[PDB]
């Protein structure tokens, strides 16, 4: 993907994350656990639904048209009728092929984006209290219990509370 | 003494392969089919008014070939001509048959 | 039964934008294409362990 | 947007910025002020103009064609003429719809990009003298008067000049 | 490009890099040297080849069609035959124009992406042992001989080995 997160610096996805599309796993003094991030899951899904609504959209309505099957050889005028239909089908076939390929490239890129946005939002929250370990994981340089982890996921983690402790651990 | 916080995304046991701009087969978690390839096999009689021609072509019902007398004054949204139709009156031909059948049908 | 789109093979649903059933149609029909399948991704890259 | 800046980590736009598309607002010992960034404004605009020139481009010229309105019922040949025109109009209608939707997605993404490029160029300039506060703002850990702010916007800010002072403030 | 690396924070390309599309140049106690990065070069190329295979793909096969050149004035039916062909050619001309323009925009963006991915992978490897100098270059704050540089390119550089030394140099 164009951001390098999914199938990039995050080695692989999590089959055990069954209640969201993106999320956090943590390790701390009390153990390990997981949680979905709703707002990024919803972002990816909303975009994808936007794209579905545009495509699953009302088919045109046509009634009487030209004929497209013929029981007798007639020559010039039937040549035309066939060429007309064959030309339309090829054009529409091309459109459908291109559409699906563009959308799919964009779908894979936008979901990559969201993963990357969530990571960056997290990196920003932690300030000087953590280092990026390169695989999508943050080493956090202070005691960080389940509530603390919870505040990181809520967006109410106050880095100044932990700053003297983390800076001390980071630089020795 | 510290913690580790890991960022990630889901995967599924059964991915499906799709086509992209740069990749002929790449695996995503889900996809949906955009080409209808099956039919129930029947013509539905709603919401369009279907008129089954049974043994009759439109032109025969027009002229009033005796076995087609049941079609007198009928209306239709879609007139269905069957392959088993047959003529059973005076042998005739229509110059630009296709055009007559078209304009009546329309 | 009820269906907006008719083909000589029978009626077809019209939830999808394209169809491979018959170039001949009547009503509100998906557009006819040569492909028998086109899958539109609706999720991210599947990347298992 | 695909980078997460506009309508992302920057809460909202500035109606008061009337002389550029992107810019800086600062707070320091002398007060607060604003300034547009010309080079990123010009980047967004140039791309958008490129895209306009491609689209507003010379229409094709057609002369004698087929007829498209008919006063008498004729059958087979008029069926064809109508089907031909109806097929072209639908194809062109589709093209126009797709074009506008692709371009618009790309326009929103490229302008997002520029905002994000400007931010990153700034983060790089400041080195160890500032921290990203998460909302598009840099906390600068040294006295930074109007000229100093000016040098950050000119691209001639010399971080080594302020480094001992900032490092001292950042780590305590 | 949409990431800002090529023709952005990297001033210019290297004509001397003749064995890869992306790579490293280093300066250290033993001198200066260069090396290609194979895995990012291959990523860009693979994508581009994917896109070529989709396009250079089997042309359709048509046989008997309509006529397209005419030696006598005939009126209505020839008007139609010409209009049909002229309509198809314009539609295909449009498709080809759009295709090439979309692909090219995406090709320039994906190669930009790869350059940027490689940089970020590197930044992550070095942790607290280096600072980004803004022009695509990392200042490394420890003695880093040819093997050390080699380990950075292999992906087996162990930042903890150099950490006390770098932190000491960085903060003074
Ligand atoms: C595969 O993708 C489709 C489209 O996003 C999903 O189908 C939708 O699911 C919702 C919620 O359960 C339904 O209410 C909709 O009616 C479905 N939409 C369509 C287009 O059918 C579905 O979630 C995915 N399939 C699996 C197994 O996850
Ligand atoms: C709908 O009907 C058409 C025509 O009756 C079917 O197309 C035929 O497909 C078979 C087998 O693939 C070919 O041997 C015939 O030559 C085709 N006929 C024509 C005129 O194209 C088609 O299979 C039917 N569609 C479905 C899905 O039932
Ligand atoms: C989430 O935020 C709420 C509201 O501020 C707070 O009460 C709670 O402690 C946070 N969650 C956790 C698990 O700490
Ligand atoms: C149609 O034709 C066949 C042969 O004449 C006959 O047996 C059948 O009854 C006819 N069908 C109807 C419904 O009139
Ligand atoms: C901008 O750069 C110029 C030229 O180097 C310099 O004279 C000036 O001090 C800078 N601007 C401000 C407001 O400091
Ligand atoms: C590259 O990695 C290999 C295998 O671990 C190692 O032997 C070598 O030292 C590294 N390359 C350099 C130039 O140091």
């Amino acid at each position: 993907g164009i951001f390098g997160a999914i199938a990039g610096f995050i080695e692989n996805g999590w089959e055990g994350m069954i209640d969201g599309w993106y999320g956090f796993r943590h390790q701390n003094s009390e153990g390990t656990g997981q949680a979905a991030d709703l707002k990024s899951t919803q972002a990816a899904i909303d975009q994808i639904n936007g794209k579905l609504n545009r495509v699953i959209e009302k088919t045109n309505e046509k009634f009487h048209q030209i004929e497209k099957e013929f029981s007798e050889v007639e020559g010039r005028i039937q040549d035309l009728e066939k060429y007309v239909e064959d030309t339309k089908i090829d054009l529409w076939s091309y459109n459908a092929e291109l559409l699906v390929a563009l959308e799919n490239q964009h779908t894979i890129d936008l979901t990559d984006s969201e993963m990357n946005k969530l990571f960056e939002k997290t990196r920003r929250q932690l300030r000087e209290n953590a280092e990026d370990m390169g695989n999508g994981c943050f080493k956090i340089y202070h005691k960080c219990d389940n509530a603390c982890i919870g505040s990181i996921r809520n967006g109410t983690y106050d880095h100044d509370v932990y700053r003297d402790e983390a800076l001390n651990n980071r630089f020795q | 003494p510290g913690a580790t916080l890991c960022l990630g995304h889901h995967a599924v046991p059964n991915g499906t392969l799709v086509k992209t701009i740069t990749n002929d087969q790449i695996e995503v978690t889900n996809a949906t089919e955009l080409v209808q390839s099956s039919s129930t096999g029947k013509i539905c009689n709603n919401p369009h008014r279907i008129l089954d021609g049974i043994n009759c072509t439109l032109i025969d019902a027009l002229l009033g070939d005796p076995h087609c007398d049941g079609f007198q004054n009928e209306k239709w949204d879609l007139f269905v001509e069957r392959s088993k139709a047959f003529s059973n009156c005076y042998p005739y031909d229509v110059p630009d048959y296709a055009s007559l059948r078209s304009l009546v049908a329309s | 039964c009820s269906s907006e789109c008719i083909t000589p093979n029978g009626s077809i649903p019209n939830d999808k934008p394209f169809q491979n059933v018959n170039k001949i149609t009547y009503g509100a029909c998906p557009k006819y294409v040569k492909q028998n399948t086109l899958k539109l991704a609706t999720g991210m890259r599947n990347v298992p362990e």
